[PDB]
């Protein structure tokens, strides 16, 4: 019950996302932390393997 | 050839290196591509 | 804050529609643009604007200029507009994927 | 004035002190050599 | 009265070749925005194609100068392009900016090849193939050609440019003298001019990319 | 005067070196056709070599107008 | 083509005598603008408007000057 | 890399056409027997 | 602001500091920028009306050299 | 007498640089023999990259022209 | 007087042997773009060999743009 | 003087001999590239045929540069 009490408030955060059109990548980092940078692995720009970008 | 005129030439380079190395670089870092997502 | 959808209206991509607008209702339709004839004609018989060999290079970058607008500007008009709607795409769709990886969860 | 150090210096102190280190070495052999041919001038 | 388009400009007194060099960041806006204009989709799009193409070659270390090198093919690639427009003064028609753009990236290349890894940037003056017998006249090449090619990419560039400008400012002075001749033949002078317009913004692409391209094969060279 | 009479047949005798870079320039636009017509799906992988070697070549004429102006009007 | 003609009909024609009163009154008009100060009731906004449509006509001057001697590019002789 | 290999042909396919020509363009005294000896009959599932 | 002023004071009331002109290039650039540039399917007219005031400048500073070239004398 | 003479002297020395656009234009139409040789499927792609290596070639064959020009009229 | 007027001619004839590097140039930038089109799976190392020939013909045109100098400047 | 002046025209004209060796450093290391794109298992025996006709093209440039530094300073 605790792990599904969490999921549903989870849940209802992606389900209230701003509309992409009004975010910002600050923004897009804390909904899906997937999307963040890894600044501390790579410094400098473009802050990714060239390859990936 | 008015290249060769140096009495000019450090009006060339010094707004050059404010371009080249912190004007037109400060607007890069502000260029960032997020990962994609799952 | 949404961005707007249109920009300033300009014609010729010279001169903004809130010029013509603003001369528009004490000289006319015609009231712009033959300031704009009375002006390039005084400038070039004053030898304000003297021609000179870069009159020529002028038409020229502005011939291929105006011709590259028309012949490649709506190829890269929707280019521009194909890269976002991918980018949205690509996101509300793994948006809501990540929903049944969270309500089969 | 501040956010001169921040807007301005924070971003490229990465690059300032560490990147480019070796550029301003050779920045210093450029500035003696734009003196000494306005020097012989 | 010919290289008239190449002296330092100058307005009231002042300086205006300031206004000048510092004009090309002002085309290039930025937003931290996720969906924004269509112009700063197309940037943030050339950009990501551009850093692509002249950083994937590079190590590690290399790639530390993603910064560098792609903030240098976006200042040449569109100085260059701002000096195509009419009466306009192109700053990388000088001497002393090309030298100034060539020299510290050069140095700054080989000094991280001699102050580091230095062992390994001794045998790029002897190939790896190579018999002894005839060493000592090799040694001349490799060193007099690294000490020239500083001046190898200031001069590619400015000799490329001025010499673009030149053509096309004299060309354009011939459709000049026979307009109040027979007009045909100024239709085809003209269009010589048109030709020549086509390829003066090609090269001012291309000598923004083999300037950017030549050090990065220097910094390839010595990461 | 013979010093700027000589001025006029070196700028001219320096120039002949734009020769070199004329010729080096259908060797690569010479070459792009052949080797586009053997793999027909690099085509723009190719041409991104004989732009390369394009302003390479290119740029080899122009070290001759250099001293072709450098001669003839900066001394 | 005839869409330039279509609006030339109107006002790129020669005026007609029953104006020349009205605009002799405006002239009169201007004039005691000029006389006590009412240059200074005048704000930013049209008061440029009413420079461009002076430089406007100004040039109806020039371009007659160019066709009273037959030559565009200055003076002939 | 010819034209048709980049159509998504193969070369069993480019084959198949060549020498359907060359038979086609036999003559009757032997387009009856050299199309029996090289007909298929195959069949896939 | 101007445009619905009609004073000599308004010279005088602006901020006329070296932070004072730079406000008011740094808002004359944002009400351009937000204005032709910075909106979804805008047009090349944006930068076509930057270059077209950028051939003025670089040909008003040029025209201390093409007066030495004028075909007439008067 | 020998600054007006020397210029003919300068002048056909420098229109010598279009000799490399002779041999230019040699090796550009004959890799397009040898490409459509080869190729005969793309005769229309390749004779617009014939058409773009000759003309890039009178391009450095105009440079040459330019100081033949400058030498014999605008000294 | 004529001392210097030769260093005119002198200095306009040793730079033209640049025009043997800029037909140098044209060849090995024609051969990575054949040598591609047959093997593209060995770019990294044509592109290694390019580089090589690039360097080594350009620094022979550049030892005539050092004595056209030489002779120009120093004696 | 005339000979210090035609020295300099001697000893500047001498040195267009290094154009061969441009353009035959150019053609060695560019058809290296084609013989490498067609057998790369024999790298070392055919980079040790490029640094053979490398050596002996220059060497015909060295010819060339050796008499300019012999009827200019040797005597
Ligand atoms: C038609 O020929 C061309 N084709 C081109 C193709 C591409 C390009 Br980009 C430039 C091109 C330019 C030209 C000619 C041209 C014609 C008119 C004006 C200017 C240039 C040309 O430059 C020939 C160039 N060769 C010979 C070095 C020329 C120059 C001078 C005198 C000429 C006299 C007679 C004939 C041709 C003459």
């Amino acid at each position: 019950k605790a792990r599904i009490v969490e999921y549903e408030k989870e849940m209802e955060k992606m389900k209230n996302l701003i509309p992409f059109d009004q975010m910002t990548i600050e923004d897009l980092n804390e909904a899906f932390p997937e999307t963040k940078l890894d600044k501390k692995k790579y410094p400098y720009w473009p802050h990714q393997p060239i390859e990936n970008l | 050839m008015p290249q060769l005129n140096t009495t000019v030439w450090p009006t060339m380079i010094t707004p050059m290196l404010l371009t080249l190395f912190l004007i037109t670089q400060l607007k890069m870092l502000n260029t960032n591509y997020h990962l994609p997502p799952s | 804050p949404p961005l707007p959808e249109y920009g300033g209206k300009v014609r010729y991509g010279l001169i903004p529609e809130e010029f013509f607008q603003f001369l528009y209702p004490k000289t006319g339709v015609t009231g712009p643009y033959v300031l704009g004839t009375g002006l390039i004609l005084y400038a070039l018989s004053k030898e304000i604007y003297v021609i000179s060999a870069e009159t020529f290079t002028a038409l020229s970058v502005l011939g291929v200029m105006v011709y590259g607008i028309k012949k490649y500007g709506p190829f890269v008009a929707d280019f521009a507009d194909k890269l976002n709607e991918q980018k949205l795409a690509q996101l509300e769709e793994a948006k809501q994927a990540s929903i049944q990886h969270i309500q089969n969860a | 004035l501040q956010s001169i150090i921040k807007n301005i210096w924070i971003p490229m102190k990465p690059y300032y002190t560490k990147v480019y280190q070796e550029i301003w070495i050779g920045m210093g052999l450029m500035g003696f050599i734009v003196y000494k041919i306005r020097a012989a001038d | 009265n010919l290289f008239a388009s190449f002296i330092a400009p100058t307005i009231l007194g002042l300086p205006a070749a300031v206004l000048i060099i510092l004009f090309p960041p002002l085309l290039i806006p930025t937003s931290k925005y996720l969906i924004n204009n269509r112009l700063i989709t197309t940037q943030q799009w050339l950009i990501k194609l551009t850093s692509k193409q002249m950083m994937t070659m590079h190590n590690t270390k290399g790639r530390t100068w993603s910064l560098m090198l792609v903030s240098l093919i976006i200042f040449i690639a569109t100085t260059n392009l701002l000096g195509l427009l009419p009466h306009s003064f192109t700053p990388t028609t000088q001497l002393s900016m090309n030298l100034a753009m060539a020299i510290p990236l050069w140095a700054g290349t080989v000094i991280m090849g001699f102050r580091s890894k230095i062992k390994n940037a001794l045998a790029h003056f002897l190939p790896q193939g190579t018999p002894t017998p005839l060493i000592p006249m090799l040694v001349i090449i490799e060193t007099i050609s690294l000490l020239i090619q500083p001046m190898a990419l200031a001069v590619r560039l400015t000799a490329n440019i001025t010499a673009g400008h030149l053509l096309m400012h004299l060309i354009g002075s011939a459709t000049l003298a026979m307009s109040t001749i027979n007009l045909p033949s100024t239709l085809i002078i003209f269009t010589i001019l048109i030709l020549l317009t086509i390829l003066e913004i090609a090269v001012a692409l291309i000598q923004a990319y083999v300037f950017t391209l030549l050090v990065s094969l220097y910094l390839h060279d010595n990461t | 005067d013979i010093d700027t009479a000589a001025k006029f047949i070196g700028a001219g005798a320096a120039t002949v070196g734009v020769a070199g870079s004329g010729a080096g320039i259908g060797t690569v636009f010479g070459s792009l056709i052949i080797g586009y017509a053997r793999n027909p799906s690099l085509k723009q992988q190719l041409f991104s070599y004989a732009i390369l070697g394009f302003a390479l070549s290119e740029a080899m004429g122009l070290f001759c107008l250099m001293v072709a102006f450098l001669i003839l009007f900066a001394m | 083509l005839a869409t330039f003609w279509y609006y030339a009909k109107v006002e790129l024609v020669p005026p007609t005598p029953a104006e020349i009163p009205r605009a002799i009154q405006s002239l009169k008009k201007i004039v005691n603008s000029a006389q006590t100060g009412s240059f200074k009731q005048l704000t930013v906004k049209e008061a440029v408007l009413n420079g461009l449509v002076a430089t406007e006509v100004l040039m109806w001057f020039y371009v007659g000057e160019i066709i009273g001697k037959r030559g565009i590019i200055g003076y002939d002789v | 890399v010819a034209y048709w290999r980049q159509a998504g042909l193969s070369y069993i396919r480019y084959s198949q056409i060549c020498a359907k020509a060359v038979r086609d363009a036999l003559k009757t005294e032997f387009k009856a027997n050299a199309e029996k000896t090289s007909g298929s009959n195959v069949k896939i599932v | 602001e101007v445009k619905l002023g009609e004073l000599p004071s308004w010279i005088l009331m602006r901020d006329f500091s070296p932070s004072g002109i730079f406000g008011a290039f740094q808002r004359g650039y944002y009400r351009y920028y937000n204005k032709y540039i910075n909106v979804k399917k805008g047009s090349i007219s944006g930068i076509t009306m930057v270059l077209a005031c950028y051939v003025l400048f670089s040909y008003s500073f040029s025209y201390k050299h093409l007066k030495h070239e004028r075909l007439r004398k008067y």
